[PDB]
RNA sequence: GAGCUAGCCCUGGCCAGGGUGAAGCUGGGGUGAGACCCAGUGGAGGCCCGAACCGGUGGGGGAUGCAAACCCCUCGGAUGA
RNA sequence: GAAUGCCGGCAUGAGUAACGAUAAAGAGGGUGAGAAUCCCUCUCGCCGUAAGCCCAAGGGUUCCUACGCAAUGGUCGUCAGCGUAGGGUUAGGCGGGACCUAAGGUGAAGCCGAAAGGCGUAGCCGAAGGGCAGCCGGUUAAUAUUCCGGCCCUUCCCGCAGGUGCGAUGGGGGGACGCUCUAGGCUAGGGGGACCGGAGCCAUGGACGAGCCCGGCCAGAAGCGCAGGGUGGGAGGUAGGCAAAUCCGCCUCCCAACAAGCUCUGCGUGGUGGGGAAGCCCGGGUGACAACCCCCCGAAGCCAGGGAGCCAAGAAAAGCCUCUAAGCACAACCUGCGGGAACCCGUACCGCAAACCGACACAGGUGGGCGGGUGCAAGAGCACUCAGGCGCGCGGGAGAACCCUCGCCAAGGAACUCUGCAAGUUGGCCCCGUAACUUCGGGAGAAGGGGUGCUCCCUGGGGUGAUGAGCCCCGGGGAGCCGCAGUGAACAGGCUCUGGCGACUGUUUACCAAAAACACAGCUCUCUGCGAACUCGUAAGAGGAGGUAUAGGGAGCGACGCUUGCCCGGUGCCGGAAGGUCAAGGGGAGGGGUGCAAGCCCCGAACCGAAGCCCCGGUGAACGGCGGCCGUAACUAUAACGGUCCUAAGGUAGCGAAAUUCCUUGUCGGGUAAGUUCCGACCUGCACGAAAAGCGUAACGACCGGAGCGCUGUCUCGGCGAGGGACCCGGUGAAAUUGAACUGGCCGUGAAGAUGCGGCCUACCCGUGGCAGGACGAAAAGACCCCGUGGAGCUUUACUGCAGCC
RNA sequence: CGAUGUCGGCUCGUCGCAUCCUGGGGCUGAAGAAGGUCCCAAGGGUUGGGCUGUUCGCCCAUUAAAGCGGCACGCGAGCUG
RNA sequence: UGGGAGAGGGUGGUGGAAUUCCCGGAGUAGCGGUGAAAUGCGCAGAUACCGGGAGGAACGCCGAUGGCGAAGGCAGCCACCUGGUCCACCCGUGACGCUGAGGCGCGAAAGCGUGGGGAGCAAACCGGAUUAGAUACCCGGGUAGUCCACGCCCUAAACG
RNA sequence: CCGAGGGUAGGGCCCGUGACUGGGGCGAAGUCGUAACAAGGUAGCUGUACCGGAAGGUGCGGCUGGAU
């Protein structure tokens, strides 16, 4: 049956992106952790 | 005169349509529409504030001219009556002598072919404007403001009106559609005559899908919730009210008066509705 | 977190074929005029039958599954809320 | 040494289940160390509204070529979507951007919020919507509307010529729209040809034929032709389109009007450029100077912004055209022609799937377009087949039980069972024919019957064409032939009678309930005069609604019919300028502390003093409630009648052992041989009853009862047969569980149900296929039940607060 | 209570005897036939149906008879539900 | 052809008396009601009185033993549309007449549907009296309805 | 071919019967009230409506077949 994951590069993108994160003060709490952390990756990479 | 179907499927039976008589022309006039917004009822937040909203067919608004006092003296003809989908009333196509077209909504009795004005001085006729004062007592009338310029607010839908009951200084008393009187300021504007399509209320929706396309939603009784929802809501079975019948907000629903207590405009209230 | 699901908004798309045969309209009859009746035309409808599509009624199977809800037979809607 | 401990390792179960759709294989030849599994050929089977082909998403090198086979692949592997390496994606016209706006988002101005932030007209962003210029063929191992070939086109810049009041983000027009139905004419696509081109073929009894088999086109600028779309021309007035205006709107006059003209599309043609089969020969080559023609069918596509009807009344903005304003009229714009200029990103491949979402090469899920032929009434249904694609990544045997899916069955026919659950029956089309009741539509496919193939002959009408022939579509009558059977295969209702519930179509517990539940038109109460009520928000601001009492909120009821009774003492709500109570505050009689005193400081009675409550009324489609005992008639029995206690008032009509009846399978009637169910009655209704509606009700229902007919493997009562497994052999090889085990029966014993203790009995050692009585077998720290001064949801006249309202 | 699955049916039995039938007996208010009552006896047998979920029970048609109980109210790693 | 009387009918308009309710003022201890009373209303200011307003329904006197209509039935006043009818003249047609099963229309009140309207009145209903009871008569309330539009019903001591 | 009739299926009229139910007639001395006849003690009757153990009562409108 129809399942969860129904990927979309633009909803991704709009949802979790780099500048969705930066728009708003939760967000940038998660920037700046997952700063602190060493993440190699701060936001998902999606094609675009 | 609304119209009748066979019984030919369950729902024709008593399913009625306006006749669409008076109307004089099926497209309207693009220059005076614009597209209008559905909300589903939600408001900015997105949050429904208006249960059971949404769905309806696709509308245009008609830009109606509520003021009418804009184009004091100046005649117009009556070129077209129309149907208006966001409204209950007909409403008119004018010509004005010059060139400017606008909107009113139709009143009763009112004629294609015909010359109607606006202005203090206008004769008492079916379709015309002037402030209250101007107007003979005992006249009906709809289309009224309620303070001047600030547009015709009240007797707007389909069949209603207002009667001039008396004077009293700059006010006149108006019976309104409710019964309620009321005293409305001299210079607030009004149409000669009643709104027009009076047997809109005699339209038997006929069946469900017809809320629909009105872009009205199933409402569910409180009764058929749960506690969670509503007073209402729970009990194993039916179950009558169990305490006095109520809103889903939680306050009582049969006899609670409303109104604010301390409304300026109480004093310009001469009589509540009646009935 | 509404890329699942629920509602709504905007903008597009889709519904084989067959059946029934409303109003109206034309004519005929009718009458003082009428209602009305007959025939033809007409093509309405949360109308009928049935694919796609949407479902999930009953049974059977599956039950360390092909599958953390599936499969077979059967069955509901299918111009509409 | 234990913690259902933690981490890791390794056992057991076991050479066991399984190896993922029952569409299916066989052989020969090659390659190689090795082949059921790779390559090739021939045979066989499967899909073919797909299991084929093209887009979009998503995926991201998986594409092509060489070399490989450790691991991955459910087996094998020489093969592969695997490993190594090299190669491969080419655009002014395709798609997106340098264009537009939609919801929405963002947001100069502005508004609001302790902070963070929340709003917000314009504007900006935002597309699968609008707008916009490329078709056909060839080429590569791998890209192609991209390269190449042919023939077309767009914009930008600059120049030449002609023309004109040029000029905009401003005005205006247009863009610009629904649903159903649908006309003419075309095209796509298809069928046929005795015509045209072709390698060939004559078999096995016959055919050298008007034979078989193959093919008979695609693109195309201007011009022309057919068919459509769009559009009145002129003049005078002008106060409206937030400046202006010659434009637009409005008034008037004249001329034109089913036209025409102009304009724009589609289709045909068209210089020209391509393509071009079967077969045969080794992707190629020939065929081939290939032929390229006639007739018919014909779209849902095109002409299109077409037409008609209807009510639920159907985006915006740009491009474009017109108007004019600053300006400028040496300019500038318009048309024609010429030269020049034309960027960024994507393009490989998979794409109903082994490459996407499902941990898997997973029987599941995934939007758009094309989807051939024949027959079956039609069709995208069904069967078979084209092009094209496959045989589903374990096989080989065997022919037990048992299980699955399937076929048939004597006599009987529901006796089966909770129940005809299941499976039969029925089944399309044409014709005849069809009841109660009904809201006049319906019920209806009611029921029930008859017909159905093939052949010859005669004949009616339509389409195309020409009025004919031909081709195509609907028939009509007569006579015949065959079979067990003519929708001869496949797809395709069992019917009736009668209750309960719900009017109806709809909706629902994703994943145990689809229902009698929810919704529903409709009815009633009630709130709301608009800066409405109400809702979300601290607010601003929104929704309500660009609505205005024929409207909007809330509540119950639930089509329709006939109806909806009595109680206002309690609670609610509504009304009530009196009265009572009543907080802060007012007042300050009268006290008090302290100071020598002026004073400073504190307590403080009467009295004035809101809402609320008390109090007086109203109100039931507001919350609700609608009696008890005793007596009484000329047979008995029963009480129309009476007496009395009590209530706020004592249940009306209608219905009743009911979806409600305890006693209960009440009693009587029906149906049956027999009826705790069913239907009809009765009424001592444990415990119906009138919008938590009462009683009915045509139609409707995958709802729940009851009956009958039809028919059956449901059954008496089983039998046989098919295939997929089970079984054997080769390959690969799990699992939960598991204190250890050398693990029998009885009768007792034991913490009360013993393989494990006592006494007896029985018993050589070890498997394999089977069955499930036991191991109080597995699974899950019982969901029942209680306990814990454990939790959570929910309610209220529990307590105590808070928002909100007064 | 870190689970001893619960009513009824179906299927498959096996056991007790306080015996329903069949065999053998004594007493009878046993003439016969047929009963009654008690004794011995468990080898075998102990039907089909209508109602209800029912066990049970009632009823229909039969029978030699239409027995009563135990086995975790026998039997859900056997089915149903 | 010329004239007449008339509540004949339909539509629109519109006038005064009265009742009720509301507002203002003035005023106070009762009003109402009956056979008698009670219920009811009233110091929260009623009744009785004055002015203003709102609204529905009916039209006093004229009015009659009257008039008109086929009947049912029709009554303020006005205008319009319209039927019937009588008289005069003796002008026109030349028996063109009477009745009339069926059919069609009209048809008090009550009642029914859908809207509206609602002052007075009033089935039902509530209460107060009466009474043995009093589901009555009398008193206080009171909902349909009585009114208007359209559509039904089609009855009658529709009687002379 | 037609054909007595037999069979299947479905309608129409009639007759008989049916738990129970509706009112009707009749019946020497039952129970309840007293509606009508007199102004019958509320004139009566009346079509209709609604209500009530019962006769009846009331509303609306009509008749005199009403008294004084
Ligand atoms: C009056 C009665 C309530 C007496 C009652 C009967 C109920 O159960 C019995 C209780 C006594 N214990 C029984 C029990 O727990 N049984 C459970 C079974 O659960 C699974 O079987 C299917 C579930 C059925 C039963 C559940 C409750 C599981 O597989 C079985 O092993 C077993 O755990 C008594
Ligand atoms: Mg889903
Ligand atoms: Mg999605
Ligand atoms: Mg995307
Ligand atoms: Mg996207
Ligand atoms: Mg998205
Ligand atoms: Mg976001
Ligand atoms: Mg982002
Ligand atoms: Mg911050
Ligand atoms: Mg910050
Ligand atoms: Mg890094
Ligand atoms: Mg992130
Ligand atoms: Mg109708
Ligand atoms: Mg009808
Ligand atoms: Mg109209
Ligand atoms: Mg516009
Ligand atoms: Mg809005
Ligand atoms: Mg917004
Ligand atoms: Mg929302
Ligand atoms: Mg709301
Ligand atoms: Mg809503
Ligand atoms: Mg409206
Ligand atoms: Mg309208
Ligand atoms: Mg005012
Ligand atoms: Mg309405
Ligand atoms: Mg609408
Ligand atoms: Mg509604
Ligand atoms: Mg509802
Ligand atoms: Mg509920
Ligand atoms: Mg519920
Ligand atoms: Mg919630
Ligand atoms: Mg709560
Ligand atoms: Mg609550
Ligand atoms: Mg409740
Ligand atoms: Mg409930
Ligand atoms: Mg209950
Ligand atoms: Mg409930
Ligand atoms: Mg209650
Ligand atoms: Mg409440
Ligand atoms: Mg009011
Ligand atoms: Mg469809
Ligand atoms: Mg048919
Ligand atoms: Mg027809
Ligand atoms: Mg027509
Ligand atoms: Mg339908
Ligand atoms: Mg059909
Ligand atoms: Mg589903
Ligand atoms: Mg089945
Ligand atoms: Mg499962
Ligand atoms: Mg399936
Ligand atoms: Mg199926
Ligand atoms: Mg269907
Ligand atoms: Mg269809
Ligand atoms: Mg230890
Ligand atoms: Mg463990
Ligand atoms: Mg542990
Ligand atoms: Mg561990
Ligand atoms: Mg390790
Ligand atoms: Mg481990
Ligand atoms: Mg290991
Ligand atoms: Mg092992
Ligand atoms: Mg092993
Ligand atoms: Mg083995
Ligand atoms: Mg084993
Ligand atoms: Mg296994
Ligand atoms: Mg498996
Ligand atoms: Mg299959
Ligand atoms: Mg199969
Ligand atoms: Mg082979
Ligand atoms: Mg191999
Ligand atoms: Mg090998
Ligand atoms: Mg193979
Ligand atoms: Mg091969
Ligand atoms: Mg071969
Ligand atoms: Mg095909
Ligand atoms: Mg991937
Ligand atoms: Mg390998
Ligand atoms: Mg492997
Ligand atoms: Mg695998
Ligand atoms: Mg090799
Ligand atoms: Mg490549
Ligand atoms: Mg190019
Ligand atoms: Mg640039
Ligand atoms: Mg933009
Ligand atoms: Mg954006
Ligand atoms: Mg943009
Ligand atoms: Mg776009
Ligand atoms: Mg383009
Ligand atoms: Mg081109
Ligand atoms: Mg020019
Ligand atoms: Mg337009
Ligand atoms: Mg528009
Ligand atoms: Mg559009
Ligand atoms: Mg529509
Ligand atoms: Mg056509
Ligand atoms: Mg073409
Ligand atoms: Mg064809
Ligand atoms: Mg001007
Ligand atoms: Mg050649
Ligand atoms: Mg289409
Ligand atoms: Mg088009
Ligand atoms: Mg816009
Ligand atoms: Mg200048
Ligand atoms: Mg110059
Ligand atoms: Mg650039
Ligand atoms: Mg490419
Ligand atoms: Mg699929
Ligand atoms: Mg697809
Ligand atoms: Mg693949
Ligand atoms: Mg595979
Ligand atoms: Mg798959
Ligand atoms: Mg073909
Ligand atoms: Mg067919
Ligand atoms: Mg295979
Ligand atoms: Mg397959
Ligand atoms: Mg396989
Ligand atoms: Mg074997
Ligand atoms: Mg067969
Ligand atoms: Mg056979
Ligand atoms: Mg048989
Ligand atoms: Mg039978
Ligand atoms: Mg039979
Ligand atoms: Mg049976
Ligand atoms: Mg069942
Ligand atoms: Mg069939
Ligand atoms: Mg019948
Ligand atoms: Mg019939
Ligand atoms: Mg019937
Ligand atoms: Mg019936
Ligand atoms: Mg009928
Ligand atoms: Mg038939
Ligand atoms: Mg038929
Ligand atoms: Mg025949
Ligand atoms: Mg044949
Ligand atoms: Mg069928
Ligand atoms: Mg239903
Ligand atoms: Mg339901
Ligand atoms: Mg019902
Ligand atoms: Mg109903
Ligand atoms: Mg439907
Ligand atoms: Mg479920
Ligand atoms: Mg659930
Ligand atoms: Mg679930
Ligand atoms: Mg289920
Ligand atoms: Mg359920
Ligand atoms: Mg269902
Ligand atoms: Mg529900
Ligand atoms: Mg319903
Ligand atoms: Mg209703
Ligand atoms: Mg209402
Ligand atoms: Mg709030
Ligand atoms: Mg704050
Ligand atoms: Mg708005
Ligand atoms: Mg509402
Ligand atoms: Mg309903
Ligand atoms: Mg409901
Ligand atoms: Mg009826
Ligand atoms: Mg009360
Ligand atoms: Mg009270
Ligand atoms: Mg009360
Ligand atoms: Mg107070
Ligand atoms: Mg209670
Ligand atoms: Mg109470
Ligand atoms: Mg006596
Ligand atoms: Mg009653
Ligand atoms: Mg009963
Ligand atoms: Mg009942
Ligand atoms: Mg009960
Ligand atoms: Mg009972
Ligand atoms: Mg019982
Ligand atoms: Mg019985
Ligand atoms: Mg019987
Ligand atoms: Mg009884
Ligand atoms: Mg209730
Ligand atoms: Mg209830
Ligand atoms: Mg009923
Ligand atoms: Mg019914
Ligand atoms: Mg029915
Ligand atoms: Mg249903
Ligand atoms: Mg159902
Ligand atoms: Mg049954
Ligand atoms: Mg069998
Ligand atoms: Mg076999
Ligand atoms: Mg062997
Ligand atoms: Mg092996
Ligand atoms: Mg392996
Ligand atoms: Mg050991
Ligand atoms: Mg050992
Ligand atoms: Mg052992
Ligand atoms: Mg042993
Ligand atoms: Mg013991
Ligand atoms: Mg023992
Ligand atoms: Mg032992
Ligand atoms: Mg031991
Ligand atoms: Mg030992
Ligand atoms: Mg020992
Ligand atoms: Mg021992
Ligand atoms: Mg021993
Ligand atoms: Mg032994
Ligand atoms: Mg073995
Ligand atoms: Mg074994
Ligand atoms: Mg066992
Ligand atoms: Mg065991
Ligand atoms: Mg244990
Ligand atoms: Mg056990
Ligand atoms: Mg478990
Ligand atoms: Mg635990
Ligand atoms: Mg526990
Ligand atoms: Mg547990
Ligand atoms: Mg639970
Ligand atoms: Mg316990
Ligand atoms: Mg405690
Ligand atoms: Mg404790
Ligand atoms: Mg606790
Ligand atoms: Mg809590
Ligand atoms: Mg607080
Ligand atoms: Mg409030
Ligand atoms: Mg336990
Ligand atoms: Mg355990
Ligand atoms: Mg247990
Ligand atoms: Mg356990
Ligand atoms: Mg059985
Ligand atoms: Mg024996
Ligand atoms: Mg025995
Ligand atoms: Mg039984
Ligand atoms: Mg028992
Ligand atoms: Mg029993
Ligand atoms: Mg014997
Ligand atoms: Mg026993
Ligand atoms: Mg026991
Ligand atoms: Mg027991
Ligand atoms: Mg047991
Ligand atoms: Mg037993
Ligand atoms: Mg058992
Ligand atoms: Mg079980
Ligand atoms: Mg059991
Ligand atoms: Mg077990
Ligand atoms: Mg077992
Ligand atoms: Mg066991
Ligand atoms: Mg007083
Ligand atoms: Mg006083
Ligand atoms: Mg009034
Ligand atoms: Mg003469
Ligand atoms: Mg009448
Ligand atoms: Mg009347
Ligand atoms: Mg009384
Ligand atoms: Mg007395
Ligand atoms: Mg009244
Ligand atoms: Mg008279
Ligand atoms: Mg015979
Ligand atoms: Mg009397
Ligand atoms: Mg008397
Ligand atoms: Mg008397
Ligand atoms: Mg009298
Ligand atoms: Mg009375």
């Amino acid at each position: 049956m129809k399942r969860t994951w129904q990927p979309n590069r633009r909803k991704r993108a709009k949802t979790h992106g780099f500048r969705a994160r930066m728009r708003t003060p939760g967000g940038r709490k998660v920037l700046k952790r997952r700063r602190q952390k060493g993440r190699w990756r701060l936001t998902p990479a999606v094609r675009k | 005169a609304v119209k009748k179907f066979k019984p030919y499927t369950p729902s024709r039976r008593f399913m009625t349509v306006a006749d669409f008589s008076e109307i004089t022309k099926t497209e309207p006039e693009k220059s005076l529409v614009k597209p209008l917004k559905k909300t589903g009822g939600r408001n900015n937040q997105g949050r429904i504030t208006v249960r059971f909203r949404g769905g309806g067919h696709k509308r245009l608004y008609r830009i109606i001219d509520f003021k009418r006092w804009d184009k004091v003296g100046i005649p117009a003809k009556v070129a077209a009556i129309e149907y208006d989908p966001n409204r209950s009333a007909r409403i008119a196509l004018l010509h004005y002598v010059d060139g400017e077209k606008r909107y009113i909504i139709a009143p009763d009795g009112l004629q294609v072919g015909q010359q109607v004005v606006a202005g203090p001085d206008a004769p008492i006729q079916v379709g015309n404007a002037l402030p209250l004062r101007f107007i003979p007592v005992g006249t009906v009338v709809h289309a009224v403001e309620l303070e001047p310029k600030k547009g015709a607010k009240l007797a707007r839908a389909a069949g209603t009106s207002a009667q001039i009951q008396g004077r009293e200084g700059d006010y006149v008393i108006l019976r309104l559609p409710s019964g309620e009187l009321r005293k409305v300021h001299g210079e607030c504007y009004a149409t000669v005559g009643a709104v027009g399509n009076a047997d809109h209320k005699n339209i038997v929706l006929g069946k469900a899908g017809r809320s629909r396309w009105l872009g009205r939603r199933p409402h569910v009784r409180g009764a058929a919730m749960n506690p969670v929802d509503h007073p209402h809501g729970g009990g194993e079975g039916r179950a009558p009210r169990g305490r006095p019948p109520a809103s889903p907000w939680g306050w009582q629903t049969k006899g609670l008066k409303t109104r604010k207590r301390r409304k300026p405009s109480s004093r310009f209230i001469i009589a509540r509705r009646k009935k």
